[PDB]
RNA sequence: AACAGAAUAAGCACCGGCUAACUUCGUGCCAGCAGCCGCGGUAAUACGAAGGGUGCAAGCGUUAAUCGGAAUUACUGGGCGUAAAGCGCGCGUAGGUGGUUCAGCAAGUUGGAUGUGAAAUCCCCGGGCUCAACCUGGGAACUGCAUCCAAAACUACUGAG
RNA sequence: UAGUUGGUGGGGUAAAGGCCUACCAAGGCGACGAUCCGUAACUGGUCUGAGAGGAUGAUCAGUCACACUGGAACUGAGACA
């Protein structure tokens, strides 16, 4: 199956993810598809949280592409 | 690590007078400025011609406290930038924590005024920088931190503030202790025994 | 994709042979060498001669080390 | 046997500039009728005369505005053996703008100035001063 | 050379070697001692220099240099040798470092002490 | 006017009979700090005399160099001798970066800005020929344009 | 946020020339030094010490290993009368280069469009960690290769002189 | 260099092919460096350089190749694990 989950990005205590959709069978850092967003929880000051675009989230979930748990919400909470 | 030792000793050698010692008591009498430091001080002559662009590289390196790994390090970012790398490495020492607490006044000494950075005692945006490397902006409003405003080292230095003047990009206000960085220094407020054409030439070769 | 080349064998059965020459330049020295190109052209009657003119396009591959086949001849 | 002859127009030039001559004649050509014409408009000869029949000449008269004359150097670029080829990224300029470089573009032979305002690449040929 | 020769045969690099042959690639090396020589300079100098030969892990039988002013160094010692060119004598090409394993460094030395291996009084 | 700098001091010898005879040469160039220099050489017995010499000559026959003002005008290149010189103007914040004796000229003449570099031998009484082939040859354009400028310069 | 108190916390190489920085004391062709020049034979600013001084700092030095400097494999950018370097001289195949007028063509060439050149890295403008390293948003770039459209000066091919 | 290089007929595999076989034919490649010897996993990139270039492929990412040595197939969507 195709996916859309969450990579990983940043230092020690300070993540930032990827909206990325991947082959299910892959790494998480390895390859991808194409990337579409990203999320980051520790967002201060002029930093943004969610930053989804809808129009290519529009393209893959029409064919088949299946989220993941926090993916469930965030594209919910648009 | 800064440098802890003797300071007429570094005036003593470049000849000139350097603004080391804090007070306005005199130059070259708790000094005696007249001689290269040392045993064989007075014979002299023929300073190499590598030798002089060390000589103006290690006293602009000494007027501020700086090391030579952060002061590459400040060159590196002149030639980023854009046009007159002599200028733009002078406005980087300028823009300095510890110089602009020097500018207002809140220090005799400069090496004074790194120490009240350092003991948590300056704010900059309304809140506490201990960092004598902070590069303040156009507008930041230096204040004085509440708990030390009745520190004598401050109030005896407001005197020594009159046989300097203002140099006309600052303004400080001698009653709340909140100086404002109005913008950034030209080239006509520093003085002209620097060279901006020698300490350029040195990191090539 | 359409090339163009000259016969230079007719030995083999329904086999011809071309030459596709070409002028790439050299890497670093900035100038136009020749280096050849000869690939096996499937004939399919076996009428050309040896010294035509002939036009190739790429098929699948018919026998080993025989993908190009014959498009039609141009000048004897 | 010659095997260039642009690059013999410009050697009699240079040659007859430490004579001090004035008129210099040599054999004629479709293109070097058309350089001369670049050097005159730009201003490096007096003028030029295509004045004969089945041998057709071009006699050029030079200038001098001191003992020393007007074109200093000249060389030729793009030697039958090399083929030089820019585009207008990569044209070069000669002395900060102030000799002159000979372009044979889409749109006749033209002088660097020419051919980068109309903003067509080609061949170079030569790099006057 | 003009440039269609080039084409046909281009400009081949030539190369170095090291003038460290053993020791392949590796800044120090043990080994063990067989003889303490001590022979002479050329020319121009007047000296005894002192030299002693190395059978390395390598299996290679080179000679080299011991520095300092007085070694302890009897056979069947390892030591650990580090490279750096003699001028002065044929056929050394090693110095040997004191302090490390056996040679254990000189004594009433001020100056210098991390050369030549000796600690702070 | 009068702005000194020296460059070299050598020991040439002589021998005559029973010993060798000694003598110190010199070379010391003179500018004004806008634009007109002189170099000069001088061959005496002595370090201060030898200099004195020198200076003297180097105030004849000097040399009215056109700068653009801190800069050169173009970028140029030229020789004498078995040595060869490349020089092209550069941007404000740099200084001059040359070596040894092309700095001495390059001060003196009053250019901040020069960008050089010498081939070929590296001769100090020798590469200022090379220098002073290249200065003394400038042009100036003393015309209405420069992208238009070819009908009033080269008349000129 | 509060309490203690200046208390809890500085070495390393070098100083004859290249090369910033120097004089006394031992030693006397001995011991020893060394990146190259080279010092030491009884007054050593070069060996061993002592004062002094200069460079760097929580690091400093040596060794090993690449690229620079090396226009010292030179496309950009060198040479061949005597310094190293023109075959003993011819003829000639593959190959390289082509006098002069038109005409055609569009393979080179120039301009443009589309598809591509993974993300990171480098570069530019910003944004977050008390600053910086670090993390990160947007752009340029990736010099390429391919498919189309146009131009025709020069080279190629073709036709005529 | 003799399944070697093509042709034809038949097999074989998810799929084109000497992939395999039976006869036919005597071809194929090579100084634009085949063949053989010696070494080495390649690439996006890193390190120097003004630039052109020169070395080099640790960590991160893509691809390939192995799982004590040499073979071999089964199971299965997909392994010669």
């Amino acid at each position: 199956m195709v996916t859309i989950r969450l990579a990983r990005g940043g230092s020690k205590k300070r993540p930032f993810y990827h909206l990325t959709v991947t082959n299910s069978r892959n790494a998480r850092d390895g390859r991808f598809v194409e990337r579409i967003g990203f999320f980051n929880p520790v967002a201060t000051g002029g930093e943004v949280r969610l930053s989804v675009d809808q129009e290519r989230a529009t393209y893959w979930l029409g064919q088949g592409a299946q989220p993941s748990e926090r993916v469930a919400q965030l594209l919910k909470d648009a | 690590a800064r440098y802890i030792g003797p300071k007429c000793k570094l005036s003593r050698r470049e000849g000139t007078d350097l603004f080391l010692k804090s007070g306005a008591r005199a130059l070259d009498s708790k000094c005696k400025a007249e001689n290269v430091p040392g045993q064989h001080g007075q014979r002299r002559g023929r300073l190499s011609d590598y030798g002089l662009q060390l000589r103006e590289k290690q006293k602009v390196r000494r007027i501020y406290g700086v090391l030579e790994r952060q002061f590459r390090g400040y060159y590196q970012e002149a030639s980023r930038r854009k046009g007159s790398t002599g200028e733009n490495l002078l406005q980087l020492l300028e823009c300095r924590l510890d110089n602009v607490v020097y500018r207002m006044g809140f220090g005799s000494t400069r090496s004074e005024s790194r120490q009240l950075v350092s003991h948590k005692a300056i704010t900059v945006n309304g809140q506490t920088v201990n960092i004598p490397s902070y590069q303040v902006k156009a507008g930041d409003v230096v204040a004085v931190r509440e708990k030390s405003k009745n520190q004598l080292r401050i109030a005896q230095a407001l005197e020594l503030c009159g046989q300097r003047g203002r140099v006309e990009w600052v303004e400080v206000d001698l009653d709340k202790k909140a100086g404002t960085f109005k913008s950034a220094p030209a080239r006509s407020d520093l003085s002209a025994d620097i060279n901006e054409n020698l300490i350029v030439e040195l990191y090539s070769k | 994709r359409t090339l163009t080349g000259r016969v230079v064998s007719d030995k083999m059965d329904k086999t011809v042979t071309v030459l596709i020459e070409r002028r790439v330049k050299h890497p670093i020295y900035g100038k136009y060498v020749k280096r050849s190109t000869k690939l096996h052209a499937h004939d399919e009657s076996n009428q050309c001669r040896i010294g035509d003119l002939v036009t190739i396009r790429e098929t699948r591959p018919l026998a080993k080390t025989k993908a190009w086949t014959l498009v039609d001849i141009v000048e004897r | 046997s010659m095997q260039d002859p642009l690059a013999d127009m410009l050697t009699r030039i240079r040659n007859a500039q430490m004579a001090e001559k004035t008129v210099v004649s040599m054999p004629s050509s479709k293109l070097k009728a058309a350089v001369a014409k670049v050097l005159k408009d730009e201003g490096y000869i007096a003028d030029f005369q295509i004045s004969s029949e089945v041998k057709p000449q071009l006699s050029i008269e030079l200038k001098y505005f001191e003992g020393k004359p007007v074109i200093e150097e000249v060389k030729r670029i793009s030697r039958p053996g090399l083929r030089q080829y820019k585009s207008v990224e990569q044209l070069p300029k000669v002395r900060g703008g102030l000799g002159v470089s000979i372009v044979s573009t889409n749109k006749g032979v033209m002088t660097d100035r020419a051919a980068r305002a109309a903003g067509v690449g080609g061949e170079v040929l030569c790099t006057v001063f | 050379a003009t440039i269609n020769q080039l084409v046909r045969k281009p400009r081949k690099r030539m190369v170095d070697k090291s003038d460290v042959p053993a020791l392949q690639n590796c800044p120090q090396r043990r080994g063990v001692c067989t003889r303490v020589y001590t022979t002479t300079p050329k020319k121009p100098n007047s000296a005894l220099r002192k030299v002693c030969r190395v059978r390395l892990t390598n299996g290679f039988e080179v000679s080299s240099y011991i520095g300092g002013e007085g070694h302890n160094l009897q056979e069947h010692s390892v030591v650990l040798i580090r490279g750096g060119r003699v001028k002065d004598l044929p056929g050394v090409r090693y110095h040997t470092v004191r302090g490390s394993l056996d040679t254990s460094g000189v004594k009433d030395r001020k100056q210098g002490r991390s050369k030549y291996g000796a600690k702070r009084p | 006017g009068y702005i000194e700098k020296l460059v070299q001091v050598n020991r040439v010898a002589k021998t005559v009979k029973g010993g060798r005879i000694f003598a110190f040469t010199a070379l010391t160039v003179v500018g004004d700090g806008k634009g007109r220099v002189g170099f000069g050489r001088g061959k005496a017995r002595e370090v201060p005399a030898a200099i004195q010499k020198a200076m003297e000559a180097a105030r004849r026959n000097m040399i009215q160099v056109d700068l653009n003002g801190t800069t050169l005008q173009y970028p140029t290149k030229s020789a004498h001798g078995a040595s060869k010189v490349y020089m092209q103007p550069a941007s404000e914040g740099t200084g001059i970066i040359a070596g040894g004796a092309m700095r001495a000229v390059l001060e003196v003449a009053g250019v901040q800005n020069v960008l050089a570099k010498c081939y070929g031998s590296t001769n100090p009484v020798n590469v200022v020929y090379a220098t002073f082939k290249g200065l003394k040859n400038m042009q100036a354009p003393e015309a209405v344009a420069a992208k238009r400028g070819k009908s009033v310069e080269e008349i000129l």
